[PDB]
RNA sequence: UCGGAGAAAAUCCUCCGAAUGAUUAUAACCUAGACUUACAAGUCAAAGUAAAAAUAUCUUUGACCCAGAUAUUUUGAUCAACGGACCAAGUUACCCUAGGGAUUCCUAUUUAAGAGUUCAUAUCGACAAUUAGGGACCUCGUUGGAUCAGGACAUCCCAAUGGUGUAGAAGCUAUUAAUGGUUCGUUUGCAACGAUUAAAGUCCUACGUGAUCUGAGUUCAGACCGGAGCAAUCCAGGUCGGUUUCUAUCUAUUUACGAUUUCUCCCAGUACGAAAGGACAAGAGAAAUAGAGCCACCUUACAAAUAAGCGCUCUCAACUUAAUUUAUGAAUAAAAUCUAAAUAAAAUAUAUACGUACACCCUCUAACCUAGAGAAGGUUA
RNA sequence: CUCUUAUCUUUAAUCAGUGAAAUUGACCUUUCAGUGAAGAGGCUGAAAUAUAAUAAUAAGACGAGAAGACCCUAUGGAGCUUA
RNA sequence: AACGAGCUUGGUGAUAGCUGGUUACCCAAAAAAUGAAUUUAAGUUCAAUUUUAAACUUGCUAAAAAAACAAAAUCAAAAAGUAAGUUUAGAUUAUAGCCAAAAGAGGGCUCUUCUGGAACGGAAAAAACCUUUAAUAGUGAAUAAUUAACAACUUAACCAUUGUAGGCCUAAAAGCAGCCACCAAUAAAGAAAGCGUUCAAGCUCAACAUAAAAUCAAAAUUCCAUAAUUUA
RNA sequence: AUUAAACCUUGUACCUUUUGCAUAAUGAACUAACUAGAAAACUUCUAACUAAAAGAAUUACAGCUAGAAACCCCGAAACCAAAC
């Protein structure tokens, strides 16, 4: 199977896109040490939201109006 | 036995093929590089001296075409000429050109073209040369110089008398 | 067709992306009263603002993060250059 | 055996010509990444599938903003081939509370803080 | 069943052992935390207490039930099919049901030591080359014929050629060509044989082809021998005998051609050759078979006016092309060179340019017909 | 049998009366090459192609019917023999 | 009117780990065909998975040094990107895979390990290759993969004499059977390079002279889309 | 889709199985009617009353009581008893 002309170009185009991806990942704004702890607070709060919803499950309230409203099915014009 | 490659691998091979650098102009079409200084082999310098020696030694130099006669028959001519103390000389023409270009003899260049033989001696037995030439009829004489005087065959015949 | 050319001009590759053609209102009342905002535009405005806030938040955390590491190093530097008491010598100290 | 791959570090050490080609200063590095998914994770190993969801790049051609910090970059290097990384650029500065609702991310990678939909004039 | 060792976490992968004993300073009870593990089973152990005044040292397995032995404590499996039914073998071709299946030497190229008197390649040809194609142990793994054939060329004969260790004639080898042809018997599990032939090709088409036919086997119900088994029975051991039917729904198909080979004669007993022997090409006549027809004769019938063969007659042209061989002639300075140079020719089998045949335009009560299943078609003083 | 032929009867066929069977997913039911399970009317690619009967042929529709053949399975049977 | 053992009724709705079948809509989630035992391998029970509900808290990716090995997984401080996880209660089904690509081991199969796949697009038809985040209505748009690809280049004119048929079993071998060394003349030529050889004479190559050029190249039914070398 | 029934374009019948695969293999001439999931040990949901609940015998260290919520059809060769 000889490889087509169009097939060869499309691979090259993708390779160039990834080649640039190498360049932009080579200049970290922060070093490994400076990174430590800069996002601690946001992470801590996010889990608290996760736990709060998980531990808040409970049955729903029941109202008399729901049960009594069924009688309206026999509502009429006098 | 070749095993078929995955198409993705085959695509990788196709795009990574070697590409040679291409010159804009062919080197042949371009002017040819100048020749470096040449080396004289130990054939022209030694033979150059031989050409110098024969001209210095022999006062008369007469030129005749090579006849491509059998060497077994060249011998008898050489032996016959040796009995008359007249010698034969043969040299490559191309290395003979530079001296003949710049020497006492410069109008003999047309004579020194192609296969040729040289009549060299110390005595002007020019009449006997015809007798030695008459021994073999078909051999012709082209001309040359006798006693340092350049002349043609017809003039040589008159000079012989 | 024309995707790459549009990208070179700074435009969206798809004419349906960001530009007057899509984002502008498609109609208004004859009296001149503006039409209610289109649902797609309202969603697109919401997503764009959400991305704008994220950009602000991450930069502040990183910028606040480097300053924290900056002042921390000063404390380590100060901690090293410390001493106390006194330094006698000889036959008694 | 197909296994996770460790790239030699030399790949991510740029050359002086690279800076000229891509127009990026090795000093004052950019802060935020613009990353879009441009390939599918189908037919890719599960570890690549996992990171794409972690990074938020589930939908293709929809940009995500990420921190240009080493830990994030490590994840991006895993899926480098499935994404396009573009530096986020702020010609008119960071968006403020007033301009937070008037921003627009251009294809060039520039986040403008005023979007008018009018001829430049 | 389990343990040890290699491969290394696979194997019908390769080895060694165990269903142990020896050795004794005799080796308690109780109790944190762990290993291993589907379950069951199997491991290690601090602290405390108690005997003594160092542990046992070598290095494994069988549950529950149920039976024992005792003064509480103990013992019971080649249950080895080793998660173990308390205790049960053969045989079936007389069979049944429920299902699952299946139905190495060639040949072509490359190389070329040696064969060939001499001489690698007339004819062959070691060592090799070709992604070149084809066909545990002793036992044992559908195809003939008939009918009608379609196709391949890797050509057996017919045709055109190159080479020769080709004088002729016989041969050997190569190239091109798929044209039509390629027999009748004896023996009868095919394998040889007899007589011929121009030749008696090699193969593909689910044995090409059993809703076209038929033999043997697959292979059984009966029966015998030989062998095995206490027997019933058995044998990829002999033999004799032994019943598959189908009315066609669909596709497909059911109305012409322009010929092949052999023998004799002539050339000519010539050419060739010392003789022996012995031809080309050109030309003439005969047969055979195949195809297409026909009935004056002959022959067999209807003991009919017809139908048949065993009787009779007729059969042909090639525009254009392959191997190969000539002519002119450049690239290549020639009195070179057949030319995937421009050119002019000759030269297999093929075939359809080219001809034959067909064409007409449609009365039909009915009758008759060498036309016919019906219909159609032909004839009518 | 070489090597088949003729005649007569039965059947056949046309007309009149009566009137079954297996079978049947639906069919508006083609050829070639490819693909594919040895495999194609229905798929891929080329090609062919007014519509319907009547009478014939049996290559295909793994053509239609049987309690057939062969092998394997079941902690399914049964007959027979014993040690 | 089908006897290896009659027929009828009843036991009897015999039993069948086996074949076949098992009737409305919508939404959601989803294994894997792994390990173990079994007269077990056409079955079943347990683990493992999956799932519903509930409780409360860290999980997933990653993970330095550093140990354990020999001289890419196990382990998992800090972080970071992210939203799952553990435990309790209840519950079936499943426990034969298929193909592609890697690494091995038996020697193309047959096994074990690791990754991926199940188009409605593409590769001709095409479960498994490649492009593809679900599901929609629209006579809008930008794109992905995408069976096609563009035969061959030191050797061209002329000549060849002589010491010597040179030592040698060889009849004879003279460059060229044999074996031997391996120099002379000649402006120019091998004590000879291939030929030929009763043996030699004999055919050329190298000698001399004059003579021009300049490494490998991507069989069997009936052919089978049609075609095409240049417009940016 | 179309102005237009057919022409043009797209499109490898259904069920059951086979490994998730159908050009496999079963089953179906067609119509009408008939023709196959059934139980409350534990669990969950909804209520009564509550250190007690239940209309006698039972359970109980928040339980107990009541309700609702569940587990197919056809088919052998055979075996036995009594008649014919
Ligand atoms: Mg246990
Ligand atoms: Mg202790
Ligand atoms: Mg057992
Ligand atoms: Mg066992
Ligand atoms: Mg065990
Ligand atoms: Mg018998
Ligand atoms: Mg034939
Ligand atoms: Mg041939
Ligand atoms: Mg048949
Ligand atoms: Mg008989
Ligand atoms: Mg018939
Ligand atoms: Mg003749
Ligand atoms: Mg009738
Ligand atoms: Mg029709
Ligand atoms: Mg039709
Ligand atoms: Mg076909
Ligand atoms: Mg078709
Ligand atoms: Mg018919
Ligand atoms: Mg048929
Ligand atoms: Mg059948
Ligand atoms: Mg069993
Ligand atoms: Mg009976
Ligand atoms: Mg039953
Ligand atoms: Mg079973
Ligand atoms: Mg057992
Ligand atoms: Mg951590
Ligand atoms: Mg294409
Ligand atoms: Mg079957």
């Amino acid at each position: 199977r000889t490889v087509s002309f169009q097939a060869k170009e499309s691979m090259i185009r993708r390779l160039e896109v990834e080649a640039e991806n190498h360049y932009w990942l080579s200049m970290p704004y922060m070093t490994a040490e400076q990174e430590c702890g800069h996002a601690a607070e946001r992470r801590a709060q996010a889990f608290e939201a996760i736990k709060a919803a998980a531990t808040s499950k409970f049955p729903k309230h029941r109202y008399i109006a729901d049960q009594l409203d069924h009688l309206n099915i026999s509502k009429k014009w006098s | 036995h070749w095993r078929v490659m995955h198409f993705q691998r085959q695509k990788l091979m196709a795009i990574t093929e070697y590409i040679p650098p291409k010159p804009a102009i062919n080197p042949r079409c371009l002017p040819p590089p100048p020749k470096p200084p040449k080396e004289e082999s130990g054939l022209v310098r030694l033979l150059r001296q031989d050409i110098v020696a024969v001209f210095r030694d022999n006062r008369m130099i007469a030129v005749c075409q090579n006849v491509a006669l059998s060497a077994e028959d060249k011998l008898l001519l050489r032996h016959q000429l040796r009995k008359h103390k007249i010698f034969i000389k043969v040299f490559p023409s191309q290395v003979l050109k530079p001296f003949l270009e710049n020497s006492k003899y410069r109008n003999l260049l047309p004579l020194f073209v192609g296969h040729n033989l040289l009549l060299v001696s110390e005595e002007p037995k020019v009449k006997e040369m015809v007798r030695v030439l008459k021994s073999v009829p078909f051999l012709p004489l082209l001309g040359g110089c006798v006693d340092d005087t350049i002349l043609s065959r017809q003039g040589l015949v008159d000079y012989a008398k | 067709a024309g995707g790459q050319w549009r990208l070179q001009q700074g435009l969206a590759a798809n004419p349906s992306g960001y530009g007057p053609l899509t984002e502008l209102p498609d109609w208004s009342f004859a009296d001149g009263r503006p039409a209610p905002p289109m649902k797609g535009q309202l969603r697109r405005k919401a997503q764009r603002e959400k991305l704008a806030r994220r950009v602000v938040l991450l930069t502040q955390e990183m910028d606040a993060g480097i300053q924290a590491w900056k002042l921390r190093q000063q404390k380590l530097q100060e901690e090293r250059k410390k001493e106390h008491d006194l330094k006698p010598k000889g036959t008694l100290l | 055996k197909f296994t996770k791959s460790r790239i030699p570090d030399k790949v991510f050490q740029p050359k002086p010509e690279d800076h000229e080609k891509y127009g990026g200063d090795p000093q004052n590095p950019h802060k935020l990444h613009i990353v879009t998914r441009i390939r599918s994770t189908k037919r890719r190993p599960y570890w690549e599938k996992d990171t794409i969801k972690m990074l938020g790049l589930q939908k293709a051609h929809s940009p995500q903003i990420h921190k240009n910090i080493p830990s994030v970059n490590a994840k991006l290097k895993v899926v480098k081939h499935l994404i396009r990384i573009q530096p986020l650029k702020l010609p008119q500065g960071l968006p403020t509370e007033e301009t937070m609702s008037s921003t627009c991310l251009k294809s060039t990678g520039e986040l403008v803080v005023q979007w008018h939909l009018k001829p430049v004039e």
